[PDB]
């Protein structure tokens, strides 16, 4: 149930 | 500037419970942390599946501090690398994105200590991890210190009260926001006597004993994160242990262990200024 964070983070 | 508070010592405000501790000197049942109450609390995240993968510290504006078990455990199959994971820092409520608080940070390199026990009792269980760029501070983000040999001597006794802090189960279900707790550094002979792990001079438990009524652990979720004790010399809080293991939760007789984080303090320095 976390919410999804900025794709900047991610990629 | 270590271990003063943005939201409590810089403006000369105390916490809730922080009396608790400075009396004494001489996560399961806990409670909700206030805003701002540990700056220092970092969480490591998990990128796919986007999950809560263990707490840590920041310890500088490039340097986290965690358990080496919760990036490498083989009985578990565990053995993360910097791209599975992101540190998010400043944060307070477990589950949401925190927009213009929390900051996310990505992991250049992670150092396990060489003499990591991971087969046996978990000694020695230390790890760094050093960011790609370095975090900005806030009133939500400031490092904890480091203790020296003084600051150990003088507050890791039994009896004195430390605080632990965490994302991890309320129970051996979830908490929506941080969750801290007060708990008493216990006698060596009774860490000993309460398990038949082998304890070592790297590690020191905490908790209250069955006589004494209160309660309070650590538990799944909340390993890496920091057992702190806020020095009644200099008002600075010292980060003197790491979240790494138990037997259940919160159990009669038993007693959370953590990393003494003063006697590795020559391998974290040595790690610090070799590589920056
Ligand atoms: O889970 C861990 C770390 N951890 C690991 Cl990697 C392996 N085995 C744990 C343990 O505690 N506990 C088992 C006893 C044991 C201790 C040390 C090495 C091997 C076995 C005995 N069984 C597993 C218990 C797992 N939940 C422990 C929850 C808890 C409670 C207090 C402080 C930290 C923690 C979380 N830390």
């Amino acid at each position: 149930d976390f919410e999804e964070i900025p794709e900047e983070y991610l990629a | 500037d270590c271990g003063l508070r943005p939201l409590f010592e810089k403006k000369s405000l105390e916490d809730k419970t922080e009396r608790e501790l400075l009396e004494s000197y001489i996560i399961v049942e806990g409670s909700d942390a206030e805003i701002g109450m540990s700056p220092w609390q970092v969480m490591l995240f998990r990128k796919s599946p986007q999950e809560l993968l263990c707490g840590a510290s920041l310890i500088s504006d490039r340097w986290v501090l965690t358990a080496a078990h919760c990036l490498l455990y083989p009985p578990w199959d565990k053995n993360f690398t910097e791209n599975d994971l992101l540190v998010r820092i400043g944060k307070h409520s477990r589950t949401r994105y925190e927009r213009n608080i929390e900051k996310i940070s990505m992991l250049e390199k992670i150092y396990i200590h060489p003499r990591y026990n991971w087969r046996e009792n978990l000694d020695r269980d230390i790890a760094l991890m050093k960011l790609k760029k370095p975090v900005a501070f806030s009133d939500y983000i400031h490092p904890v210190c480091l203790p020296d040999r003084e600051t150990a001597a003088s507050l890791l006794q039994a009896g004195y009260k430390g605080r632990v802090t965490g994302w991890g189960n309320l129970k051996e279900g979830q908490p929506s926001v941080l969750q801290v707790v007060n708990l008493p550094i216990v006698e060596r002979p009774v860490c000993k006597d309460s398990t038949r792990i082998r304890i070592t001079d790297n590690m020191f438990c905490a908790g209250y004993k069955p006589d004494e009524g209160k309660r309070g652990d650590a538990c799944e979720g909340d390993s890496g994160g920091p057992f702190v004790m806020k020095s009644p010399f200099n008002n600075r809080w010292y980060q003197m242990g790491i979240v790494s293991w138990g037997e259940g939760c919160d159990r009669d007789g038993k007693y959370g262990f953590y990393t003494h984080v003063f006697r590795l303090k020559k391998w974290i320095q040595k790690v610090i200024d070799q590589f920056g």
